[PDB]
């Protein structure tokens, strides 16, 4: 039909997606937001919908989570990061559902990544691989793992949650998880074990 | 192990019972005022939309009255009953809205089922409609099947009313393709012209693109002033544009103008001893032997037919059952003139051995050929519908004949046997007695040239020729073919180049088979040497091989590599 109809449909769909991202999904009529997706992808306007989805997702990320992480980089940094990841995932549940109905035709025709993969990629680009969040996360994880190796006990389930989060963020395998976590960890463990062996060779014997 | 069939079906029927008898039915679908009480589990197990709708966290996870819009009542009902029992009633009309609602609800099973049904239903009178439908909803496999079938049927009819209402991209993909089947390059030109003149200013912007896909051999000639007549007034951005744009787009000949009259053979002697038989073809103009695809599952003892629309079909035959071993099957197939493959079609009702396939009034008539029933009506003659893709019985042959031939003259079926002949009237569905031959000969072939039947050979065979006239209703002798004595000639009557020629392979004592064709002079009653087939290109074919008149493309086919 006319451009005004599809523009209004996209506007109401964007409003509904933003309301869902505000954890106000509870009272939202799936039917009255999907009756707008079928009729959107039907008219061969999937490119505009995909571009608008990407823009809305990256804007919401940069506005909410990029500010929340930088605001709480010292007061439960990893806990707030895991909470933001869980919120993003639980919203990208219904988001990916709708836009997977969309994704069937779109990615089988346009040969692009799905909307779940799109959200994972934009999250990796805007939160984890940020110019400041990446180094801060690296430094704090190295510090806490070194303090754990020193002898005192710290939280351990949170590290497993973070490693699983990074593994899922890889989205293809163990490509990014390696560069972001393994490589820095390897250098620190190398220096630590070298110093430990140098201390042990002089303070004890082969017994 | 697998799944207990007992419970599998017990659960299925119990689920269906909970549906029809309103019981544990929780969510109810509200469609145009029609109630649809059902469950969430069954809907989630099939429709991806319903799976996404319930498993979410939206109000529909705790809702009951969803107002599903932009759907149909009967389509939703059949989808729900299929989700509850596995039964899909696919008629020939509601498959369109069925595919629509399936793509809306994203149900993969019914989508694949209706896609297969439409891949079977694709024919002439709905090719453009199915292509527009596969362009609306992304159905790339169906889109390609449409396009092809379309292409060909489009360039054979170009009179479809739905052709006018087509998207610009689809028209560009159709016209610019190298698979169009046209004996000339001017019919696509006038087709594009009429599609453009269907409107005016709504096609002006597409005028600059549609001419960019047709060759320049007609973009400098006529049908440029006819566009200037229909040109918008004072518009000086199209006239001079088409004036100084008729220079590149290097004119290249298409593929549709490569249909030469060829002699298609089947069940030829296989070159490699690993296979039983093969199919080859002779080129009366190119003087070569191009190979053809093997019959479907080495289908032996079959019959051929070439409709006036130049289409090859195969009916009847027997397949070696899984030493002598052969079982007869009633499978039917259609030959793709471009893809070089045999597409399966609706099989017959009864199995046949060497059936006489004859085309008439758009129907394919397989007259007799070892009927299985062998009851009091030991004929079971059948006609095939090329429009509805189904078989229909016709009036049975009055007498049971074996090793017979049949032709079509004057919109009637003429089946010939040892000495008797009966003409079938398709308008009245009856059989009328015809003239009687004075010689008892069998195992021969006949070619319909004009309004005369030429029963050549008969019994090896011989050089006896009995010409029959339809307007005169009499069998008369003309002459005998001059052949080498003490030989067994294998005669094959066929029509080619608007003349009655004969494909007669002869074999001498202690000598190999020699191939040579003769041109029978109709007014002089004499077989003249038209061309001598050199043995350097054509090897032995056998005895049970058939020959037919048809057109093929030398480009899509490949030359058979074999030593002289």
């Amino acid at each position: 039909m006319d451009e005004k109809y599809v523009n209004s449909i996209w506007d109401l769909l964007k409003n509904a997606i933003q309301e869902i991202q505000r954890k106000n999904n509870s009272g939202l009529s799936f039917e009255e937001l999907y009756r707008n997706a079928y009729t959107m992808v039907l008219h061969k306007h999937g490119e505009k919908l995909y571009t608008g989805l990407r823009e809305v997702v990256t804007e919401h990320l940069i506005n909410k989570v990029r500010e929340d992480v930088l605001n709480s980089l010292n007061n439960n940094f990893l806990q707030t990061l895991n909470q933001a990841w869980n919120d993003h995932q639980t919203a990208m549940v219904m988001i990916r559902d709708i836009l997977m109905y969309m994704d069937r035709v779109y990615v089988q025709q346009n040969n692009v990544e799905n909307v779940y993969n799109l959200g994972l990629i934009i999250f990796r680009d805007q939160v984890v691989r940020y110019g400041c969040i990446r180094d801060h996360l690296r430094q704090t994880l190295l510090d806490m793992i070194a303090r754990e190796r020193k002898g005192e006990v710290v939280d351990r389930g949170a590290i497993r949650n973070a490693c699983q989060m990074l593994m899922i963020l890889g989205l293809e395998g163990r490509s990014v998880y390696e560069e972001d976590f393994e490589a820095p960890f390897l250098e620190m463990s190398a220096e630590f074990f070298q110093m430990e062996s140098q201390k042990f060779l002089a303070e004890n014997s082969a017994s | 192990r697998q799944i207990n069939t007992e419970y599998a079906v017990s659960l299925l029927e119990q689920l269906k019972l909970f549906y029809e008898q309103q019981l544990f039915t929780d969510i109810v679908l509200i469609v145009e005022g029609t109630e649809f009480p059902c469950h969430k589990m069954v809907l989630a197990t099939c429709s991806s939309y319903f799976r996404a709708m319930f498993m979410s966290g939206l109000s529909e996870s705790k809702q009951t009255h969803v107002h599903l819009r932009n759907v149909d009542a009967a389509t939703l009902q059949i989808i729900i009953t299929y989700a509850y029992t596995g039964n899909l009633a696919m008629n020939d009309s509601t498959v369109e809205q069925l595919y629509e609602t399936a793509c809306f609800l994203q149900v993969e099973d019914v989508l694949q089922r209706c896609r297969e049904y439409l891949i079977k239903k694709i024919n002439a009178e709905n090719c453009v409609r199915l292509l527009s439908f596969a362009d609306l909803f992304s159905c790339e496999e169906l889109k390609q099947s449409a396009k092809r079938m379309v292409e060909h049927k489009f360039t054979a009819v170009y009179h479809q009313d739905a052709f006018m209402q087509l998207s610009h991209d689809l028209l560009i993909d159709i016209l610019s393709s190298d698979n169009l089947n046209v004996e000339k390059e001017e019919t696509v030109r006038e087709a594009a012209m009429l599609w453009l003149e269907y409107n005016t200013e709504s096609r002006s912007q597409y005028l600059s693109s549609v001419l960019s896909q047709i060759r320049i051999d007609a973009l400098s000639e006529v049908t440029q002033r006819a566009w200037f007549q229909g040109l918008p007034p004072n518009d000086k951005s199209v006239v001079v544009q088409g004036l100084y744009k008729s220079m590149p787009k290097f004119f290249k000949p298409r593929l549709g103008m490569t249909k030469e009259e060829m002699m298609i053979f089947i069940e030829a002697s296989s070159e490699n001893p690993c296979s039983l038989y093969s199919s080859v073809c002779y080129s009366p103009q190119a003087e070569k032997v191009y190979k053809l695809c093997s019959p479907p599952a080495d289908l032996h003892k079959v019959g051929t037919v070439v409709t006036p629309d130049n289409d090859i079909y195969i009916a009847g035959g027997q397949v070696p059952l899984k030493q002598t071993a052969f079982r007869t099957v009633n499978c039917f197939y259609w030959f793709d003139a471009q893809q070089n493959t045999w597409f399966p079609k609706t099989p017959m009702l009864f199995v046949r051995i060497k059936p006489s396939l004859v085309c008439c009034e758009g129907y394919i008539y397989a007259i007799g050929g070892d009927s299985v029933g062998g009851e009091l009506n030991r004929r079971t003659v059948e006609r095939y519908d090329t429009e509805k893709d189904e078989w229909t019985m016709v009036s049975p042959l009055p007498c049971a004949w074996q090793w017979s031939a049949a032709v079509v003259v004057h919109d009637c079926i003429y089946v010939m046997t040892l000495n008797l002949m009966y003409c079938y009237f398709p308008r009245s569905d009856s059989w009328v007695e015809m003239a009687m031959r004075q010689t008892s000969r069998s195992f021969a072939s006949a070619a319909a040239f004009g309004d005369k039947i030429f029963y050549i050979g008969g019994l090896g065979s011989s050089v006896t020729v009995e010409i029959y006239d339809v307007n005169k209703n009499e069998w008369k002798m003309a002459a005998n073919i001059p052949a080498k004595r003490y030989s067994d000639p294998c005669v094959r009557a066929v029509v080619i180049s608007n003349s009655l020629c004969v494909f007669m392979r002869e074999t001498h004592l202690n000598e190999r088979a020699k191939y040579v064709t003769y041109q029978y002079d109709l007014e002089l009653d004499r077989w003249s040497l038209r061309q001598h087939i050199s043995e350097r290109v054509l090897w032995d074919l056998g005895r049970d091989f058939r020959c037919t008149v048809g057109k093929l493309y030398p480009s899509c086919l490949e030359e058979s590599p074999w030593k002289p």
